[PDB]
């Protein structure tokens, strides 16, 4: 079934706490949790979009030609393609729509998720829906930890952390925690 | 009616209450000075009119209201004006303030009244104004003027007039005494203030812990018909007039409204015999009545008290300090002052002389808030106020507004049930205080 | 300076919360301790005076006043830990179980009320993912003066250094059997007829943890908790009746596959974990709406990893996780303030 | 004056 | 020009400092041999693409800036990872994908972005060259922490992943150890990466005061 | 203008693409050796050297039995006679699927098993690894002819195999396949057999 | 090579279509 993909995407393996993908905007963006929420909604959008498009041209360009040593280059050159398409139509065709999805669209160009997620997929050989819902079941995990790290990472910026340990360092050891409470979904599905 | 309680909040401190409510009201021996500051109300601070050295009687318009929302002050005894300058105040910062001195001649004479003559004759806005050459200030802690709060609710509808007879504070019984000995002028000054504004019915609230007062109350008024005699339960914050108009209507004032609003209106039983007093008679507001207790007081009582009486000559006149005071609180345990000195004069919103021995005050040694969330099962208004501390800690004023120090009453409730001891009241005073000077800085700007 | 009201108080402090939870805890640990002997002594008293000792060092260290030694945080959380090990276990367990609580988990945050993660919990699950061997070996119930338990010396060799207990003295508990025999092509209810006791595993009479072994005394702990006014009866009425209600649909579903109800409640520590654990003040919501959330959600996934899962308990796991969750619901589950509705504009009259 | 005194931050 | 060189270790880190390229820092560190490897990969790849872009930097349309870039990346990413798979398949199993993800790591991006597009060529291959060694003592540093609590053993199986000529590093710490485990696992990583970001801030502050 | 907007990206394509032809080209080649040598190592470990001469990933079968599916029996003949075949077997354990090797004579005894892929708790069943333990190599003179079908289970349920110290579950797995694929060598003949 | 030119057909169709994106709005 297609819902036990998705569970087992989300928290069985999570592209953050057991991916170890995309950490960089994710520890520098969740400070605030407006900007964490928009990131999530515009990174699953991207990493969908991202998704279906390196399947169509893995599935029909660079198989059939017989080259497939290109594929890194070719996947994220499209991906980066469109994001900037996706970046730029949003500027003024619905300029409210551009402060909650565009203004955080320059970062997850290069997030190393939107890269990781398709080339696992391309290993297990997926189909198109299957590729899809990896792709999104990756998105939606990448926010369900992201909304999720910065209410911590808020009731900690009012917390009497250590003036030696408040920031960054405190973040890392909160992720840390995160992962090993995480830990026991493994094995579930 | 048929109270719906509810309040969602509230504690049981202990009431103190059986020490003086025993003997009747006793009087005071005029004393030779008296210090009257010239801001006793809320809003605009009153001009003086006499001049050093002038003879005046019991009753003389001292001062006179600059603007609409402010109250005259009228000379508690006759004698003669030595003084148009500073005076100490009772405020815990300990500053003095623009007042006169009054030398008690000791004759006691009183000027010639413009008495009125059958009240339930004329239209409402002539004895509005009367109340509003009376100097009555609602005597119930808030300080306003009662001829304001009449004359906005007589614009709107009112269907309810309620009597704000619930004492909830700690050792304070004045409302007790003052209504088990003054129940028919209460009620004919509740009679006077329902021909003022144009209602039903009075609703007039005691709490269940005043049987007296209950019973002496119900004997003064049967005959009259819509006159209602209601028992509140015993909770700290039930005198206040949106927890009583909830608990007894059972609507809410809405936030950033008045209570006539739900066309409900709420006096306190001192500010509606100070009204009936002026109608009937025409009598200022000149002397009112006040509760001394605590362990450090020989005899604990409630004296009829003039206005700007020094606090040494009301300690002095109780036997006196039977040992060492550790606290010298102005008013309830819950609200109250720290006076600076016993020489500070005594004001219309003055309400105790509370003098706490050291087994009285509890100790505290403040920790880390726990979150055990008991805050928010004793708040009143239904807020938070463990996150309005740590905002306001943070000197984030904006995020504790949004959690509800707007609708804050500083009630003290937070700090009542708080297992390590934070004193939260003291963060939202000074929250709220940082607010209004920074309201007080922009709006200078402009 | 000037001094601030109110001037009252109900006597009220976190000692005498602390204290009253560690008597609640008494009757339990006490019928644990007897029931396996002196190993469970000797790993309780070592792993309360680590975490006292590494806590005084924490304070030490960050420079905090030692006063906050004596509020009953530490010892707590070590009692907690203690009771939550298998009862023949190396001290070497509860050392670094203590050491890795107190220390990462509060103490690195800032101190009490500044954690987000249970610590006691944090310790258990952190010492079941490292040390695997030490955390899956159940000792019978030998009790104290019964001529078959070790003596005071052999029980020291036990404990302190590594000395091989027995052939025979280690079993399997009801969960780990109930698993492990399903995956022996057995239905469901051949295992519970010549397996499982329900009387018998309502008192303590089964291996387990310390203090989890026993679901009765742990209740009256918890009824004596709700009764003083100490903790919420959301929380654990919210897992009681999500997990009994999952196990009954789940039994009258499959029979043959799924056991519910009483087995379900009378194994492993959802009692324990449901009124003195899941019940953290700190780590908990402060909303009613909230707590019937948290609740729910600890009982929905304590019984998901317990049946599909590859643990044959997670009560650790869940609370965790409702802990990581907690801020959300905090933020959004406000309660309603006076005279306005629940999105927060003005009430209209 | 008294109208510009105010509270001080709990320690 | 060896000014940049010394600034670039310390006081701009890439992965301590700058806070970027936690990925490849996180997940291949659970051997100090593997951060070895990582960190030489990293600045073989570093050095070669901050060169080209030097010099080719008069063009680089700016309305296009990043994904031409992106492309010199890519391409010396790819043929790094197919030089790796040929002749030294045995570090090349172990790393998997991340040798791949470089092209999305975000130091060397932002380093070519930031420096390569208005500096000379050797200025930027020193810059670049400094980066790595941060990079490379950060993911050695790591990786030691790291395998001391779960094996007790320093470099480890350098014989056969680096070859047999630096079998030197081969020393065991700890003997007769059998090792925490959680250190290897993810739940190992962020911790020992937070501890080291505050024995950084810590080392600062005490140098600052000495000052 | 547009002139570099995409003649720039064309030509960045065009290049990159070249030069990774040309690597391509020299790399492919040494690539699948290095696989090729990958596997043959793995082979190794469970089949010395002596027993084999032709190259044994190079006559493949593919053969169908009723439990197992398709197999993928490697033969080692010396001199066109079958010496012994190795094959793959997969069950279920406690952390999921277990792959491994197996490398049975010509007469059923065991040479040696390994286990390829598993992923089971570290700490409490690794053991089966022939780098952490010695039990993995008890199969190496057992058959189906000096152990009747009582002695091929672990001592928890009946038989003579040890199980792993709080771990019984990956044991039973693991006996369950060598038994499987030693009864799946006699069922077919002659092809497997010899 | 057929490989190639595909590769620059790509190419030039994605600097196209962010020109013209760009041209337009
Ligand atoms: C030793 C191996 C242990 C293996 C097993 C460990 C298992 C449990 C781990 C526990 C680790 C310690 C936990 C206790 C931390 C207490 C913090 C107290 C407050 C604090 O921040 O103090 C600062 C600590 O120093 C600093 O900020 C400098 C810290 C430098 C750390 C360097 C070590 C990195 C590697 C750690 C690996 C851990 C792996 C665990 C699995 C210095 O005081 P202050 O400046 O705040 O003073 C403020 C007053 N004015
Ligand atoms: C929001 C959380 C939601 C939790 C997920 C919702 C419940 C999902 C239950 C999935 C159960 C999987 O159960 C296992 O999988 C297979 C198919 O994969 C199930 O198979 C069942 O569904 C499939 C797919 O529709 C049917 O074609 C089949 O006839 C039916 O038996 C089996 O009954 C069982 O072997
Ligand atoms: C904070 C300080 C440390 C507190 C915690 C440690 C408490 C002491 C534990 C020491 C453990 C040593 O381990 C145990 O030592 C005891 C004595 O102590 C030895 O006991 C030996 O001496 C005792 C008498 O002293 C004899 O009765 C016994 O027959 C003999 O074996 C055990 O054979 C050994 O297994
Ligand atoms: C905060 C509380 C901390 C509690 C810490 C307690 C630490 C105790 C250390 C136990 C030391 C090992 O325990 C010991 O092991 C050795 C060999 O291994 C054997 O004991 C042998 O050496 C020990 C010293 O190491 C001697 O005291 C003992 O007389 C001798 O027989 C026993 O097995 C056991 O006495
Ligand atoms: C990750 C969360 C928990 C944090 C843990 C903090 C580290 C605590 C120590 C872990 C050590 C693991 O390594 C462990 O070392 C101890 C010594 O202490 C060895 O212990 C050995 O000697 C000691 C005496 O000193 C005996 O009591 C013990 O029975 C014997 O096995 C264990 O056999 C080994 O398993
Ligand atoms: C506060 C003062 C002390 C209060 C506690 C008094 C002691 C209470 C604990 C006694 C527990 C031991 O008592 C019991 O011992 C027997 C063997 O003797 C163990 O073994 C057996 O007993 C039970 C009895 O129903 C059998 O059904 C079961 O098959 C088995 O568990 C039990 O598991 C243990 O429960
Ligand atoms: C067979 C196994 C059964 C397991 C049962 C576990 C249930 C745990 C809780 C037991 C019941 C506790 O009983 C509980 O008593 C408290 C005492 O204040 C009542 O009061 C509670 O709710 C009221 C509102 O309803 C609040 O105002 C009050 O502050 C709160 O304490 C609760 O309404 C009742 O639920
Ligand atoms: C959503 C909140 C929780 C609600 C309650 C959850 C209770 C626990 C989950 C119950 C799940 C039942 O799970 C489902 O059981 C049915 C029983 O019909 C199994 O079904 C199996 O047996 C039935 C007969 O009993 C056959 O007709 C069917 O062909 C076969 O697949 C499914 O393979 C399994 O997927
Ligand atoms: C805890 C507070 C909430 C309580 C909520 C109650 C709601 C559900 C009420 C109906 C429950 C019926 O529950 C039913 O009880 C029977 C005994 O009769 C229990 O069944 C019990 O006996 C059977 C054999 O007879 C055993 O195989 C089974 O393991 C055991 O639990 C099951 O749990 C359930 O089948
Ligand atoms: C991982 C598992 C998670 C389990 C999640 C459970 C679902 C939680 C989300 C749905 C919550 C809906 O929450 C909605 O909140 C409002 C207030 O806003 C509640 O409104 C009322 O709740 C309770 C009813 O018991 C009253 O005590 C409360 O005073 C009142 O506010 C609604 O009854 C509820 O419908
Ligand atoms: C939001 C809360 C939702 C609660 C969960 C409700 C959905 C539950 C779906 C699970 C239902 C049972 O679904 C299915 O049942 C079968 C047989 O019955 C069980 O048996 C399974 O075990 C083996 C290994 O152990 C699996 O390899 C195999 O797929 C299946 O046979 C599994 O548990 C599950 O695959
Ligand atoms: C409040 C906490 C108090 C902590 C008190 C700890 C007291 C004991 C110190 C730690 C144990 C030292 O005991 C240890 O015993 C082992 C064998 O058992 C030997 O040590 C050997 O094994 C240990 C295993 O971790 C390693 O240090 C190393 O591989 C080797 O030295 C030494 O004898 C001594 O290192
Ligand atoms: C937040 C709420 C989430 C609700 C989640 C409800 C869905 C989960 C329960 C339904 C899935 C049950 O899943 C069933 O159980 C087993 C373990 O028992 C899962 O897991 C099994 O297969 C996997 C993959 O090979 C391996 O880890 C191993 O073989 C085994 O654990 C299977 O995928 C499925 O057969
Ligand atoms: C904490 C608190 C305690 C109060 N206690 C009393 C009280 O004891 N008696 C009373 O009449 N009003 C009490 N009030 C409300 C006001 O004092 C008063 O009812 C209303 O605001 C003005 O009434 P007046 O015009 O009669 O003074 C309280 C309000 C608060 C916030
Ligand atoms: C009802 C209650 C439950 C508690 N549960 C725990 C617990 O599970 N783990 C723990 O370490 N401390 C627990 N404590 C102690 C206290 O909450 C602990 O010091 C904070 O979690 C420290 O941040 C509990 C305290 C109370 C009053
Ligand atoms: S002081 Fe304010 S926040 Fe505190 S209980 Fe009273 S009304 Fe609520
Ligand atoms: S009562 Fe005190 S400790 Fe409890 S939540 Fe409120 S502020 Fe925190
Ligand atoms: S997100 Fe920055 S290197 Fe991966």
């Amino acid at each position: 079934e297609y819902v036990l993909f998705l569970l087992g995407t989300v928290l069985v393996h999570n592209v953050v706490l057991v991916g170890f993908l995309g950490l960089c905007p994710f520890m520098g963006v969740s400070s605030k949790l407006d900007p964490s929420i928009g990131l999530a909604v515009a990174t699953t959008l991207v990493m969908g979009l991202g998704g279906a498009s390196s399947w169509l041209l893995e599935h029909y360009v660079l198989l059939p030609l017989g080259i497939g040593f290109i594929r890194i280059l070719a996947y994220i050159v499209v991906i980066a393609g469109m994001v900037q398409l996706i970046e730029m139509i949003i500027r003024k065709a619905s300029p409210s729509l551009y402060r909650s999805l565009g203004i955080y669209l320059p970062l997850i160009t290069t997030n190393c998720a939107v890269l990781g997620v398709p080339l696992l997929s391309v290993r297990e050989g997926h189909d198109l829906t299957m590729a899809v819902l990896f792709g999104l079941g990756s998105g939606l995990g990448f926010s369900l930890i992201m909304i999720i790290f910065a209410g911590l990472r808020e009731r900690l910026a009012l917390a009497n952390v250590p003036a030696a340990f408040s920031g960054p360092p405190i973040a890392f050891v909160t992720a840390g925690l995160l992962a090993l409470a995480f830990m026991g979904f493994g094995g579930l599905i | 009616y048929f109270n719906l309680s509810s309040i969602r909040g509230g504690v049981h401190p202990a009431a103190h209450k059986d020490l003086s409510a025993a003997l009747p009201i006793g009087s005071l021996p005029l004393p030779p000075r008296l210090y009257l500051p010239l801001r006793q109300h809320a809003g605009a601070e009153a001009l003086p009119m006499v001049a050093v050295g002038d003879k005046v009687l019991k009753g003389q318009l001292l001062a006179f209201p600059p603007t609409e929302v402010s109250a005259p002050v009228h000379a508690p005894t006759s004698g003669r004006i030595v003084a148009i300058g500073p005076v100490p105040a009772p405020h815990p910062s300990g500053l003095t303030t623009t007042g006169i001195v009054l030398e008690s001649d000791g004759e006691d004479r009183w000027i010639d009244l413009d008495v009125s003559t059958d009240p339930f004759a004329e239209d409402p806005l002539v004895l509005a104004d009367r109340v509003a050459k009376a100097g009555i200030v609602g005597l119930g802690g808030a300080i306003f003027p009662a001829a304001v709060k009449l004359k906005q609710g007589t614009r709107h509808e009112i269907k309810t007039v309620l009597v704000n007879g619930s004492e909830c504070e700690p050792y304070l019984t004045c409302d007790d005494r003052i209504m088990r000995e003054r129940a028919e002028a209460i009620v004919d000054g509740a009679r006077l203030i329902q021909h003022i504004l144009r209602a039903y019915s009075v609703v007039i609230a005691i709490e269940d812990n005043k049987p007296e007062a209950l019973a002496a109350m119900r004997a003064a008024a049967e005959h009259f018909g819509a006159i209602e005699v209601m028992a509140v339960p015993a909770l700290y914050p039930m005198g206040s007039a949106k927890q009583l108009i909830q608990a007894v209507t059972g609507r809410e004032v809405p936030a950033g409204g008045r209570s006539t609003d739900v066309g409900v209106l709420v006096h306190n039983a001192g500010t509606v015999y100070a009204i009936q007093q002026a109608l009937r008679f025409g009598r200022p507001l000149i002397s009112r009545v006040v509760t001394v207790s605590g362990a450090c007081v020989k005899t604990p009582q409630n004296l009829d008290v003039l206005i700007g009486t020094p606090v040494q000559a009301l300690i002095d006149a109780c036997g006196g300090l039977s040992g060492d005071p550790q606290q010298l609180l102005l008013g309830g345990p819950m609200m109250g002052a720290v006076l600076p000195s016993t020489e500070v004069p005594v004001i219309k919103g003055a309400t105790g002389l509370l003098a706490l021995a050291r087994h009285e005050l509890p100790n505290k040694d403040p920790a880390p808030c726990i979150r055990c969330a008991s805050c928010v099962d004793a708040c009143p208004m239904g807020l938070t106020p463990l996150d309005m501390a740590l905002y306001a800690r943070a000197d984030d004023y904006d995020g504790a507004s949004e959690y509800g120090l707007r609708d804050c009453i500083l009630c003290g409730c937070c700090s009542y049930v708080c297992p390590s001891h934070i004193p939260l009241v003291h963060y939202f005073q000074y929250a709220k205080g940082q607010q209004d000077e920074r309201r007080s800085a922009a709006r200078k700007s402009d | 300076s000037v001094a601030a009201g109110p001037f009252a108080h109900d006597r009220s402090s976190v000692n005498r919360i602390m204290l009253d939870v560690c008597l609640a805890l008494t009757p339990a640990t006490l019928f644990g301790l007897v029931m396996f002997g002196w190993p469970a002594i000797n790993l309780w008293l070592v792993t309360c005076v680590s975490a006292l000792a590494i806590e005084a060092a924490c304070l030490r260290l960050l420079g905090q006043p030692m006063r906050r030694l004596l509020d009953g945080s530490a010892l707590l959380t070590g009692w907690l830990l203690a009771i939550s090990l298998p009862p023949w276990a190396p001290w070497w367990i509860g050392v670094g179980g203590s050491l890795f609580a107190i220390g990462i988990g509060k103490q690195l945050y800032g101190g009490i009320g500044q954690n987000p993660f249970n610590p006691a919990m944090l310790a258990r699950v952190a010492l079941l993912i490292a040390f695997p061997l030490q955390m899956t070996t159940w000792a019978l119930p030998h009790p104290l003066f019964s001529s078959s338990a070790p003596g005071f010396f052999d029980s020291l060799a036990i404990t302190f250094a590594g000395a091989p207990l027995a052939d025979g003295m280690t079993g399997a508990t009801a969960l780990g059997n109930l698993k492990t025999e399903l995956t022996l092509n057995r239905t469901a209810q051949e295992i519970l007829e010549g397996g499982f006791s329900t009387i018998s595993a309502l008192f303590g009479s089964t291996p387990g943890s310390l203090g989890e072994t026993s679901e009765l005394l742990l209740l009256v702990g918890g009824v004596w908790l709700v009764l003083r006014r100490i903790i919420h009866w959301e929380i654990p009425v919210a897992i009681l009746a999500s997990v009994f209600v999952m196990a009954t649909l789940a039994y009258l579903i499959n029979p043959e596959r799924y056991a519910g109800g009483l087995y379900q409640l009378t194994s492993g520590g959802l009692i324990l974990c449901a009124f003195f654990i899941a019940t953290d003040p700190v780590t908990s919501p402060i909303s009613r709406v909230g707590r019937l959330i948290f609740g729910v959600g600890c009982g929905v996934l304590i019984y998901v990893i317990r049946t599909w899962g590859s643990f044959p308990e997670a009560a650790a796991f869940a609370v965790l996780f409702m802990n990581a969750l907690t801020p959300l619901i905090d933020r959004y589950w406000r309660p309603r303030a006076y005279g306005r509705n629940v999105r927060g504009k003005p009430l209209v009259a | 004056t008294l109208d510009t005194w105010r509270w001080d931050k709990p320690a | 020009p060896w000014q940049y060189f010394t600034s670039a270790l310390w006081q701009y880190n890439v992965a301590l400092v700058q806070m970027l390229a936690l990925c490849p820092t996180l997940a291949v560190t659970t051997t100090a041999t593997n951060g070895l490897g990582m960190g030489l990969a990293t600045t073989l790849v570093l050095v070669m693409t901050n060169a080209l872009i030097s010099s080719m930097r008069h063009t680089i349309s700016p309305e296009v800036r990043n994904p031409v870039m992106i492309g010199v990346i890519a391409g010396v990413v790819t043929l790094t990872d197919m030089a790796m798979n040929a002749w030294m398949h045995e570090l090349y199993k172990v790393l998997g994908l991340f040798i791949a993800l470089i092209v999305t790591n975000c130091a060397v991006l932002g380093r070519a972005e930031s420096f390569c597009l208005r500096n000379p060529v050797i200025p930027s291959i020193l810059d670049g060259a400094g980066m790595g060694a941060g990079f490379t003592a950060v993911l050695v540093v790591i990786g030691g922490i790291r395998e001391i609590l779960g094996s007790g053993t320093l470099f480890s199986q350098a014989s056969s992943l680096l070859g047999s000529h630096f079998k030197w590093m081969e020393i065991t710490v700890i003997p007769d150890f059998q090792g925490i485990l959680l250190a290897i696992l993810p739940p190992g990583a962020f911790i020992v990466l937070g501890f080291l970001l505050a024995a950084k801030r810590v080392i600062d502050r005490k140098r600052a005061e000495r000052r | 203008m547009v002139a570099y907007q995409g003649l720039s990206l064309g030509l960045v394509c065009a290049v990159v693409a070249l030069l990774l032809l040309t690597g391509n080209i020299m790399t492919h080649g040494t690539i699948a050796e290095q696989q090729m040598q990958d596997r043959l190592a793995t082979l190794r470990e469970v089949l010395p050297q002596s027993l084999y001469d032709n190259n044994p990933l190079a006559d493949s079968f593919k053969v169908q039995d009723a439990e197992l599916g398709e197999v993928e029996v490697l033969p080692a003949r010396l001199q066109g006679k079958l010496t012994a075949v190795v094959f793959q077997g997969r069950n279920i354990g406690y952390g999921g699927p277990i792959e491994q090797m197996m490398s049975v004579d010509a007469q059923g005894k065991i040479l040696g098993v390994r286990v390829l892929t598993h992923k089971e708790t570290p700490g409490l069943a690794d053991k089966i690894e022939a780098s952490r333990s010695d039990w993995i190599k008890v199969f190496d003179g057992l058959s189906l002819e000096n152990t009747a079908l009582d002695k091929w289970k672990v001592k928890k349920d009946g038989g003579q195999f040890d199980q792993f110290a709080g771990a019984t579950i990956t044991p039973r797995a693991v006996v369950k396949t060598v038994l499987q694929g030693l009864q799946f060598q006699a069922r077919h003949a002659e092809q497997l057999k010899a």
